[PDB]
């Protein structure tokens, strides 16, 4: 996270690490005891499918105060519509294998209804993101969501880009100064509304990390929540990586 | 007047329009309505999108 400040252990309780064979892969998102939502693009690489772990409570990665919270990752969720090489569709479901205690260290962020989202919380003004990117403490940052012909009318042009889509959001600043990061992809985009927080974007993409007249784009969370409440009802499959059907 | 679409129907969480009544209110997995019709309440320990150490 580029010119935020430090998240107060405890206030960011949703905040999810990503770590294959202890590697730091990506940030993710909790959103109930089993489930956790990061960025499909984190899923790239990866060849050791059964090493992912997902870590809760953490907050400095330099220390274990005891509040961490460490589960395997028993399957990766996938849209058939993702393709790795474009950045559509960038959003990824993940089941534990053992439920998480909830904690004063530990809790879910909400999901919102796919209309309360696209009619409240898309035009709530300004939403944390967060991640890690002697001390390694949790970062957060306070971005303003800007509307796609927004978006690329104050974006700087360039001859080859991706479209900003139906499934995609921008959210951030202009002047290179704020800015979440390829260290925090898959984190949450947290929106409070009315004395709760609902997710509503995950760190996705960008251009560079806060390059002047460039937005961090986000995937548009209130696409998927009919596609993620169904999944989260679905039976254990054999196998890690899962491609369920987009819609 | 009272729609979901004014304001969020005056709903804390969630806002429910039907075709010839006015608006009703409802609440997130581990909450409920209060009395007011409109806000909600933890029927849990740590519902989601509350920061325990901040209340
Ligand atoms: C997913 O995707 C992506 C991602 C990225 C990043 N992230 C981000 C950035 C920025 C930001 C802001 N500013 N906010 C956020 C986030 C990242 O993550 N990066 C990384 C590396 O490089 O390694 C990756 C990529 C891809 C895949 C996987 C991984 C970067 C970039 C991209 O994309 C671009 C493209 C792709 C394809 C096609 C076109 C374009
Ligand atoms: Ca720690």
């Amino acid at each position: 996270i580029v010119g935020g400040k430090v998240c107060p252990k405890g206030e960011c309780p949703w905040q999810v690490l990503l770590l294959v064979n202890g590697a730091q892969l990506c940030g993710g998102t909790l959103i109930n005891t089993i489930w956790v939502v990061s960025a499909a693009h984190c899923f790239d690489k990866i060849k050791n499918w059964r090493n992912l772990i997902a870590v809760l409570g953490e907050h400095d990665l330099s220390e274990h105060d005891g509040d961490e919270q460490s589960r395997r990752v028993a399957q990766v969720i996938i849209p058939s519509t993702y393709v790795p090489g474009t950045t559509n569709h960038d959003i990824a479901l993940l089941r534990l294998h053992q439920p998480v205690v909830l904690t004063d260290h530990v809790v879910p962020l909400c999901l919102p209804e796919r209309t309360f989202s696209e009619r409240t919380l898309a035009f709530v003004r300004f939403s944390l993101v967060s991640g890690w990117g002697t001390a390694l403490e949790l970062m957060v940052l306070n971005v303003p969501r800007l509307m796609t012909q927004d978006c690329l009318q104050q974006s700087r042009k360039v001859g080859d880009s991706p479209n900003i889509t139906e499934y995609m959001f921008c959210a951030g600043y202009s002047d290179g100064s704020k800015d979440s990061c390829k260290g925090d992809s898959g984190g949450p985009h947290a929106t409070h509304y009315r004395g709760t927080w609902y997710l509503t974007g995950i760190v996705s993409w960008g251009q560079g990390c806060a390059t002047v007249g460039h937005f961090g784009v986000y995937t548009r969370v209130s696409q998927y929540i009919e596609w993620l409440q169904k999944l989260m009802r679905s039976e254990p499959r054999p196998g890690v990586l899962l491609r369920a059907p987009f819609p | 007047q009272l729609i979901c679409v004014n304001e969020n129907g005056g709903c804390e969480q969630y806002c429910s329009d039907h075709t010839g009544t006015k608006r009703s209110c409802r609440c997130h997995e581990g909450y409920s309505l209060l009395a007011d019709g409109v806000s909600c309440t933890p029927t849990v320990e740590y519902p989601c999108g509350k920061i325990p150490i901040l209340e």
